[PDB]
């Protein structure tokens, strides 16, 4: 009772079947002749499945042999995975040797139940300035980064990944998704020579295979952090884990890809109907638990700057922040490079994040925002012809400028990898001294490439 | 009643030449043309991506593999 | 090296890049990629070009061109 | 779909054979073409490009041997035509529906776990009678994997003796 | 031997020819009865081509004969030529008689090669 190759046309393929015996959804299908596999998206009828192809498309003769194995797609998970590389089939890509466990688990359980929601908010802090002040995350949140192309967001991520490490026993994960391997070798290497991978598991996706395997090194991902964070360790739960999305944008385009050979019509921009059912079905396996939780950060892409299409804005409909980087401030020297006035957070809120941090991020918004909008009529005419007021308000807002900037913890090579992980309530009393003006009196320079108030009084005692 | 049926097709047509033996898994027939669009019967044994050469000596390239035909 | 300041300046490239070329018609984008070609001249690199949609007439020209710096050597 | 497509052609050729009554003949027919489509070496030397309408009418004339008639040449040219040959046993299978409903007999297909004794069988024929029908077709089927009990299916009509009753029970206790 | 239409839309026909003789890609088709000529299309297959019209689309009807050329459209060719004002067949519209040169040359062929 093998099927055989009856029809192929790119990425699609059809299976005969006695009828009888026919297989399931989402369960695996074993090319007789080559290591290829196929997954059944749906049921033809009369013993005819329709299939795409795990693995490569060549090698393909119509009325080859092809067998199932009645299964859902199981691959070995646990901490025998740590540090090492695995395809889309959980196989070692890394030629470190074969994976050490048998622990296999299936990937396409459903959302966690609605009685199971954490019954609790949570924070999260980075002891990063423009982060922990104005983007604040929820053990278990959604982050998304915009844009960037002038400096090294991989860097802020394991800048990120070395946080939790430190901070957490909570191990790491990445999953490759059309990953530009230029990037995600330097990545790699260089959490090698940070000599942290005990707490990262590594899955590609990387623009070169069918689209299945570029859209199920998402499930693949999740299914690692899911079982890594039910690990209950001897107190009955387990760490908080976090994960690594190479880019969402490439998840919806891994569908988007051969929907409508799939038999599927276009939808309102000709994508597919099924993009929030497959988003939902994402996120919704994405939140914290009653025992634990887990959380991951995304990596986005937005087509030409826009965001008023679907592809951006059902995804903006599950995250919690938006981080969007700046080019100019880069160009500023600064050495994170977050915007200040567009990135925000569901979680800007005086009941989560009490009063006194939420009113000082408002003032802090306040003043950036007006002095924005002065820098014109200040290039007209200059700061003389300006009223007194403001003047202490340009010379604040270049010092919160400076305040922001940030020597890298982990880059290895950028100003010695000074880590700095600056308290919250330390940074609130600096922020709250300087729109208070405790020290509008001191050349912006002082407040440069440092942390907290310590450091900037050094600095300024110094020279 | 159905293998009676059977044999007797097998009877008022012997075995049908063996329908051309096979109808020559190695040979493919010129069916339908038009610009540059090549549709052919038979040949069941194909690569998604053959060289196909043909009675002119030219070649022709392998794309799309039917229950009944092949485009090209 | 793609002798052009701006170019060289401002944005780079590398053994090994993905860089992309964009813009409208008649820019001498066929033009900065031939002279592209001829900064490589003493890199001791190779040079491969592909001729897409054109009249023959223009890739003669454009191989013409290259034998008068005779890049098309290398 | 495919039967949708077949419909017509059945209506046609119920409506002249019953005119003719040779309604027989023509279900004989149209068992016999049935069993040839399905031979896979039968199609394919059918399906070969090198044959016009002529050449595939003459060879089911052949296979048919001396059981034809001109007015199942004209059948076989037209759906030739527009080479609708591949439908024909679902035009059959509708041909029968429409020859049953037409004698008004009903025709039922009964599986039971233990083989049967032709008492029993008559027995359920007159009681289907009882379900006032004109006249039944009985089928019946050994089906000892099923628990015990017959199950009798009449188009959309079932009833159950057999392990359902059981599944039943436990849906009623969960 | 000859074809003969099976449906007319516009100005693409459709001819049905015997599998021994079916026309080559572009050939000249001459419409047995009214004066119309038609230029090969497609091998649609089983004997059955697609064409177009070269002249009004008008007293066609489905089965009229029609036969083949087995050339191409070939136009006169030469100084006879010039001076004169010919159709898209190279016949005369200039009431100049007919063109004194017997040179034909088809419509179609190759682009000139890169050497
Ligand atoms: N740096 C330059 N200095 C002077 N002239 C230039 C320069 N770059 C291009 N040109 C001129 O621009 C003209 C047209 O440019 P070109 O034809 O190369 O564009 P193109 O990339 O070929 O666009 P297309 O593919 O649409 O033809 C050329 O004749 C060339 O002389
Ligand atoms: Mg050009």
């Amino acid at each position: 009772s093998s099927g055989r190759i009856i029809q192929i046309i790119g990425a699609v393929i059809d299976v005969e079947f006695e009828r009888t015996s026919v297989p399931k959804i989402y369960d695996a299908l074993q090319v007789d002749g080559t290591e290829t596999t196929l997954e059944v998206q749906q049921q033809l009828g009369d013993g005819v499945v329709r299939t795409i192809a795990m693995g490569s498309t060549e090698g393909l003769k119509r009325g080859l042999t092809v067998t199932s194995t009645n299964a859902p797609i199981s691959v070995p998970v646990g901490t025998a995975t740590l540090g090492r590389i695995m395809d889309v089939l959980g196989r070692p890509i890394d030629e470190a040797g074969p994976v050490a466990t048998e622990e296999r688990l299936p990937i396409h359980r459903q959302a966690p139940s609605y009685a199971e929601q954490a019954a609790s908010t949570d924070l999260l802090e980075t002891g990063i300035k423009v982060i922990d002040l104005l983007c604040p995350f929820a053990k278990g949140g959604k982050v998304g980064l915009f844009g960037g192309a002038g400096v090294g967001k991989t860097v802020n991520m394991m800048e990120l990944i070395n946080n939790i490490a430190k901070a957490h026993s909570g191990l790491s994960v990445f999953a490759g998704v059309g990953e530009r391997t230029r990037e995600g070798n330097d990545f790699y290497h260089e959490m090698k020579d940070s000599n942290v991978l005990d707490k990262v598991a590594m899955v590609y996706g990387q623009m070169n295979e069918p689209p299945g395997n570029r859209l199920r090194v998402a499930l693949t991902g999740l299914t690692m952090a899911e079982y890594f964070r039910d690990e209950k360790d001897e107190n009955g739960k387990g760490r908080d884990v976090l994960l690594f999305v190479d880019n969402i944008y490439r998840y919806t385009l891994a569908g988007t890809e051969v929907s409508a050979l799939l038999g599927r019509m276009p939808s309102a921009v000709g994508y597919q109907p099924t993009l929030a059912e497959e988003m939902g079905v994402l996120q919704e396996r994405i939140t914290s638990t009653k025992s634990g939780s887990i959380t991951s950060i995304q990596a986005v892409y937005v087509p030409a700057d826009d965001l008023t299409d679907p592809s951006p804005a059902t995804t903006f409909a599950h995250l919690d922040a938006t981080v969007v980087l700046s080019r100019d401030i880069a160009s500023s020297g600064i050495y994170p490079a977050i915007d200040p006035l567009d990135s925000t957070s569901r979680q800007l809120d005086p009941l989560v994040v009490g009063q006194e941090h939420y009113e000082i991020a408002r003032a802090v918004q306040n003043v950036l925002q007006r002095y924005k909008e002065l820098k014109d009529i200040i290039a007209i005419l200059g700061m003389d012809e300006l009223a007194e007021e403001d003047k202490l308000v340009v010379y604040r807002a270049r010092k919160i400028q400076r305040f922001f900037s940030q020597p890298f913890h982990v880059a290895e090579v950028f100003t010695g990898a000074p880590g700095k992980l600056v308290p919250l309530k330390e940074t609130i009393r600096g922020f709250k001294g300087l729109l208070a003006g405790e020290y509008d009196h001191i050349p912006e320079q002082a407040f440069y490439m440092v942390g907290g108030i310590d450091e900037v009084i050094a600095k300024a005692e110094k020279l | 009643q159905l293998n009676p049926s059977e044999i007797s097709a097998l009877i008022k047509q012997r075995i049908g030449d063996l329908d051309t033996s096979a109808t020559a898994k190695n040979e493919g027939t010129i069916v339908m043309v038009s610009d540059g669009i090549v549709r052919i019967h038979g040949l069941a044994d194909a690569m998604y991506g053959e060289m196909i050469e043909f009675d002119g000596g030219l070649f022709g390239m392998a794309l799309n593999l039917e229950q009944d035909s092949v485009g090209a | 090296q793609t002798g052009y300041k701006s170019v060289d300046t401002m944005i780079p490239v590398g053994r090994g890049q993905r860089e992309l070329i964009i813009g409208d018609r008649q820019t001498g984008k066929t033009a900065m990629a031939i002279d592209a070609i001829i900064a490589q001249k003493n890199s001791g690199i190779k040079c491969v070009y592909v001729a897409i949609g054109q009249k023959q007439s223009t890739i003669a020209n454009v191989v013409r061109k290259l034998e008068e710096t005779g890049a098309m050597a290398y | 779909e495919l039967l949708t497509l077949a419909r017509p052609y059945a209506k046609a050729a119920f409506a002249y054979a019953s005119e003719q009554g040779a309604t027989d003949n023509w279900s004989n027919a149209l068992q016999v073409l049935s069993a040839a489509v399905q031979d896979e070496a039968f199609s394919a030397y059918l399906n070969r490009p090198e044959l016009t309408p002529a050449e595939q009418v003459k060879l089911f004339a052949k296979v048919l041997g001396e059981d034809q008639s001109q007015a199942v040449s004209n059948f076989l040219t037209l759906l030739a035509d527009n080479d609708r040959l591949v439908l024909l046993p679902e035009i059959a299978a509708e041909y029968e529906q429409l020859k049953s409903q037409n004698n008004n007999n009903v025709d039922v297909v009964i599986e039971s776990a233990f083989p049967l004794t032709a008492e029993q069988e008559q027995l359920l024929k007159s009681a289907l009678e009882k379900r006032f029908n004109s006249t039944v077709t009985v089928s019946v089927e050994v089906k000892p994997e099923l628990i015990a009990g017959v199950v009798i299916r009449a188009g959309d009509q079932v009833i159950d003796d057999s392990a359902l009753n059981k599944l039943e029970k436990m849906r009623t206790r969960l």
